[PDB]
């Protein structure tokens, strides 16, 4: 789904501020 | 995971920071 | 510098690495 | 590691799913 | 949904670019 | 707002505008 | 300054994200 | 607006694949 | 064009490099 | 070229929004 | 400023709130 | 190119325009 590909996009984004030096695991 | 939590409704930066590591 | 291309490299690595995904660390 | 390798020269596509989990 | 989320964040750079100098009030 | 009036349908630059400072 | 310029596309993008409901005035 | 904003989301994407080649991108 | 095949299902690196010059 | 390539982004992000139907050729 | 603070060195979420409305 | 032209100096709209097709 496009949307949910849409959204991810932003989802990384925003755990890439929040997160800071811990950072994030990201998975589909 | 994250998608149906925060894709479906939006996730505060609360909601968001469960999803650091 | 460092945090604004951090910011398009994980825009990077989400396009990339697909159904995979990846670890984001400083 | 990924901003010492792709920060101070452009890293390829190749280059950059290098840091696929 | 979070339809007006991603567009809203997609209308803070558009207007950070048309405005310039100038700037922008952004409130929901 | 913006949102009603942008995330329906696109502004133009011109109803763009109408935001800045 | 083009850096300036870069950063500040970021910078409105963060705040869009922080300020929320709150929302917020960019002026350069 | 979905498409304009997918479409926002496909030209970064050509920008990172096309590379030195880049692209043309019509609407 | 790729609005029509890449907005509705997600497309690849192969497909998006189709687009390509 | 780090640099031209992070500016290289937000330009066609910028011609994307100008051009609207016209479109744009991209080349480095 | 925001710039003097944010683009020379890096803000985190918590100084970025500064410059809300 | 539009790289040399705006990457170091700041192009307005009105001068970005002259790269659309
Ligand atoms: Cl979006
Ligand atoms: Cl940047
Ligand atoms: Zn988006
Ligand atoms: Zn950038």
């Amino acid at each position: 789904f496009v949307n949910q590909h849409l959204c991810g996009s932003h989802l990384v984004e925003a755990l890439y501020l929040v997160c800071g030096e811990r950072g994030f695991f990201y998975t589909p | 995971g994250i998608v149906e939590q925060c894709c479906t409704s939006i996730c505060s930066l609360y909601q968001l920071e469960n999803y650091c590591n």
